[PDB]
């Protein structure tokens, strides 16, 4: 029977538009929060309380590190490998072809709204 | 590994009283050369005595090559052996004597103990401080140190283009910068020792390298540069002048006790293909209170010298320089000898013979030389191999004899001579 | 159509003949008859194959024209590539910016290979775009897969600045060196991954490691500007580094071959060289080839065998080749026009064989060609006996060249 999937063809990219720059650092920031993020898958009040914190002298705010002098390395973010490689379009890594396989079918462009 | 004509002469094989063995070291027979040969190792030993000449004398393939090379062998790697060919004198960038006196200095050697340090890591810092100094930072997986360094070595490391992240080898006596490359983190693994090396270097040098290495100048940037860039040939050093200076320095050392001189050998195989003119030199040269001991080696009786074209001299070497050099014969083998030498070759060349096989072979040994005897080992274990046998079965020694020729067969199908 | 390589007098020989037991077909890879030899030969070849004893020595003997220079080309070819074969002719040593002896070391050395096995890895793509701010900038690469960007960093920048101002370009960068070489434009880009790991096996001969290492951009081992290299010193250390290499995994030696054709032409001063060339452990095999009888050695008076002094025929096997029956020359000619574009009645075949043996078996070899070019005349498409006598009576041999001299002329 039909190939059964041009009834919904959901991507059907002839308008697609790329996701890029800032988008690319809300996605990056999306990520860091979700990591830092709790068990759904009260911070409210600790960003209050944190926001009653905010002073020039030794404190909660004034006690991050920074960045780092041994540079940021490349990883594979689909098994975790070093990866040579980085999608043209959001900035993610990766490291094959079929990785960027993957990475298109499920993680490039569809959720960054 | 690889095997060569030679290499299972592992020493002369005397023993605590000198006298020789029927076989020892890799040698079997030659009672008495070994023994001359023995008697004037410790001559070399002994470090006392200055251009002593040796002719080791007789016909080809009675191992006199073997015996200068069992000296060799005997003495070890500490110190000079040095081989030329008589017909190596022949250069055409170099006069002929000055070809022979670079190898005379080949021949004396220079052990020096330098204890001399590098500093080697990461560099974490750079800071000139017109520059009275340099302060760098060296990192390595021993931890990290703060070095201050010499303001003239500051050109070096602005020549190489070093910056932080860097992994850099600063010498410390020369202040020399080599750029080893990036660290790994950033490309080269961070040196996992302490960053700063230091360590007794022991190794030898010889006077005709120094002689070789002070003939030419090096770096300047001017007009000197475009002396870096032409041909390079070698041209002779100056009898009074470099070299006696060269001698100067060296003894100033050995004073010192910094160095310490070990004269070695000059072996010269083949000395009948020296010029009339190489001998003469040769004879005014072994003389000198510097020279090595000279090892001669000649295998062809009374004939005619070189460049005189009619004088006639035993060994093809003027009377006049055979005064003046000892001569060591050497002489042809027995059948039993000539077996031994069979054996000694096979089992050192890794086959295995069958006891009829070698015995055929030896008499193969005495209807022709010896060395052909030898020659034929290895393609006859090459078709045993090939037959699946693991020894030479004489059915193989016996047959391979007749798709190779020697001298003297191949010479009397020649003459057919048409 | 036509490339460099054309149609010699050995092309037909694509290797030596034999059967695994070191036995020869009577004709087979373009080799006929000569068994003795070709099976010793044979010998030789394991034992080159085999590489575990140095510095061993095969003269292959013979009259003119008997398959010696043939069974050397044999031994080359069955030998195939990648293991050194270094063919000079004994005139070679002779030279102007070095001396005989050092001619003949470096013939010696160039013989010696060391493998050497490097892992590097590769980008190749076509360039999408390219960018620049007076500097960084950025590159995106396409094989026909996938497509990604990559910084350009310093030294890639300005290694991408030298040919710059296009895209679309497919190219490849070694991540070693930033050595970027362009195929073209986008010849089709590639496929597969962008940027892989890959292996070279290098084989390098020890003339190359010492003509690299004499000097400062010393690597002119392509037009011989190196006057006689430093013995002794930048030759006994690279000895020693290559016997560093081995015995830990770095690079492993190949002991390859020295023909040298024609040693007749070597002087006494090169043969008593050879003598102790041979006797180290870097020491290939040389296989040598000569015509002559018991003759004056060059450069004395002495007469010799094959022109060679009797201490160096003592240091080597001497094969010796054998001359050819009319079975042998008729075969010998069969495959000569079978490498040729000739074809030939057999009449004509019986005719050129006998006027092969009476005379020389070389000279009715060239007759083959200039036949096939006097029927081609004609229009014919088969060579024919009429063919043959013609061409017999335009090209004369040495013998009835000689034989014509009944008038005079100058000396
Ligand atoms: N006393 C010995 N014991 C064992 N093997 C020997 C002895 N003398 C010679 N040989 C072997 O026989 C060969 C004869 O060659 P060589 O001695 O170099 O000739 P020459 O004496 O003319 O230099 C040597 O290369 C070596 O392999
Ligand atoms: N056994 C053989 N098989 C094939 N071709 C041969 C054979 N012997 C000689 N030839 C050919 O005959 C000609 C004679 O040359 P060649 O035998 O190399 O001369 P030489 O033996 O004097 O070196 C060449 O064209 C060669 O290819």
């Amino acid at each position: 029977m039909v190939e059964k999937k041009t009834s919904v063809r959901s991507q059907d990219p002839g308008q697609r538009r790329v996701l890029d720059r800032a988008a690319r650092q809300r996605r990056i920031n999306r990520q860091l929060e979700a990591l830092e993020n709790d068990n759904f898958q009260n911070f409210q009040a600790l960003l209050e309380e944190q926001n009653l914190s905010v002073a020039e002298g030794p404190n909660y705010l004034t006690a991050c590190a920074g960045p780092p002098s041994r540079p940021q390395r490349p990883f594979c973010a689909v098994c975790g490998f070093p990866s040579p490689y980085t999608c043209v379009s959001c900035g993610a890594r990766y490291c094959t072809v079929r990785c960027l396989g993957t990475h298109q079918e499920t993680r490039c462009l569809k959720w960054t709204v | 590994q690889r095997i060569a004509s030679h290499s299972h002469v592992k020493g002369l094989g005397l023993d605590e009283s000198g006298l020789a063995k029927q076989a020892a070291s890799g040698l079997v027979g030659q009672e008495n050369a070994r023994e001359a040969c023995g008697v004037i190792v410790e001559l070399i030993k002994s470090k006392k005595m200055a251009g002593r000449a040796v002719l080791l004398a007789g016909p080809p393939g009675t191992g006199k090559t073997a015996l200068a090379l069992a000296i060799a062998q005997e003495l070890g790697s500490k110190v000079p052996f040095c081989p030329m060919v008589g017909s190596e004198v022949y250069s055409t960038e170099i006069k002929k004597t000055e070809v022979l006196m670079e190898n005379f200095r080949r021949a004396i050697g220079l052990r020096i103990k330098e204890t001399k340090e590098v500093y080697e890591g990461e560099v974490t810092e750079l800071t000139p401080c017109t520059i009275s100094h340099v302060i760098i930072g060296l990192k390595t997986a021993k931890g990290t140190k703060q070095l201050k360094l010499d303001p003239s070595i500051f050109e070096s490391l602005q020549k190489e283009r070093v910056e932080a992240g860097d992994v850099i080898y600063i010498e410390a006596n020369s202040g020399a910068v080599k750029r080893q490359g990036r660290c790994d983190t950033y490309y080269v693994p961070l040196p996992k020792g302490d960053v700063h090396k230091k360590k007794e270097i022991i190794q030898d040098v010889t006077l005709h390298d120094l002689d070789v290495a002070n003939a030419r100048p090096q770096g300047g940037q001017d007009i000197l540069s475009m002396m870096g860039q032409l041909m390079k040939p070698k041209k002779t050093e100056i009898t009074d002048k470099l070299r006696g200076e060269i001698n100067k320095v060296v003894n100033k050392y050995i004073d010192q006790g910094i160095a310490e001189l070990v004269p070695g050998v000059l072996f010269v195989d083949e000395v009948h293909m020296l010029d009339i003119e190489c001998f003469t030199y040769l004879h005014r040269a072994l003389e000198s209170s510097i020279a090595p001991i000279v090892i001669f080696a000649s295998n062809r009786g009374n004939c005619v010298i070189r460049g005189t074209e009619d004088i006639t001299s035993p060994h093809g070497i003027p009377l006049d320089l055979l005064d003046r050099v000892m001569i060591i014969r050497t002489m042809l083998y027995t059948p039993q000898e000539m077996k031994q030498i069979i054996k000694i070759r096979a089992q050192t060349e890794g086959i295995n013979i069958s006891e009829e096989a070698l015995n055929h072979l030896g008499e193969i040994g005495t209807k022709t030389t010896l060395r052909y005897s030898v020659q034929l080992l290895t393609p006859a274990n090459l078709l045993a191999k090939i037959n699946g046998k693991d020894s030479i079965e004489k059915e193989h020694v016996e047959e391979i004899s007749e798709l190779f020729y020697d001298a003297k067969s191949s010479a009397k199908i020649l003459a057919d001579q048409q | 159509v036509t490339r460099i390589e054309r149609i010699g007098a050995h092309s037909h020989i694509r290797g030596l003949g034999l059967d695994d037991a070191l036995e020869p077909r009577q004709a087979s890879q373009g080799m006929v008859g000569q068994l003795a030899a070709r099976r010793a030969a044979g010998v030789v070849l394991e034992m080159i194959r085999e590489g575990k004893i140095a510095g061993r020595a095969v003269l292959i003997a013979g009259q003119p024209g008997t398959g010696k220079t043939a069974i050397a080309m044999g031994m080359a070819q069955a030998l195939g590539p990648d293991t050194p074969f270094t063919a000079i002719a004994g005139s070679e040593i002779f030279s102007l910016e070095m001396s005989k002896t050092e001619a003949l070391t470096q013939a010696f050395r160039r013989s010696i290979g060391v493998r050497i096995k490097e892992e590097t890895e590769i980008i190749e793509g076509e360039v999408v775009e390219i960018q620049i701010d007076r500097k960084v900038g950025k590159l995106t690469l396409k094989t026909t897969e996938m497509e990604t960007i990559y910084d350009l960093g310093t030294k890639m920048i300005e290694s991408l600045t030298k040919d710059k101002v296009q895209a679309g370009d497919v190219i490849t960068i070694d991540k070693a060196t930033g050595k970027i070489s362009k195929l073209g434009r986008s010849v089709q880009c590639p496929d597969g991954e962008l940027q892989k790991r890959k292996e070279v096996v290098h084989t390098v001969s020890l003339h190359e490691i010492d003509v690299i290492n004499s000097r400062t951009q010393g690597f002119l081992a392509l037009f011989s500007g190196d006057t006689g290299e430093i013995k002794s010193e930048v030759r006994e250390q690279i000895n020693a580094k290559v016997a560093e290499w081995r015995e830990e995994g770095k690079a492993e030696i190949i002991p390859g071959v020295l023909f040298i054709d024609e040693v007749h032409m070597l002087d006494i001063e090169s043969f008593s060289f050879l003598n102790r060339a041979l006797e180290s452990d870097m020491a290939p095999v040389l296989i040598m080839a000569t015509n002559r009888g018991i003759t004056r050695i060059r450069g004395t008076s002495y007469q010799s065998p094959h022109g060679i002094p009797i201490d160096l025929l003592d240091r080597l096997l001497i094969v010796s080749t054998t001359p050819y029956s009319e079975k042998d020359t008729k075969q010998i000619l069969r495959i000569r026009c079978e490498e040729e574009d000739v074809e030939m009645s057999e009449d004509a075949y019986t005719v050129l064989t006998r006027i092969g043996l009476e005379t020389s078996l070389r000279y009715a070899i060239q007759l083959i060609t200039a036949a096939s070019l006097v029927c081609r005349k004609r229009k014919g498409t088969e060579v024919q006996v009429d063919d043959i006598k013609r061409v017999y009576s335009l090209f004369l041999d040495e013998s009835r060249s000689t034989q014509y001299m009944k008038e005079y002329q100058d000396a």
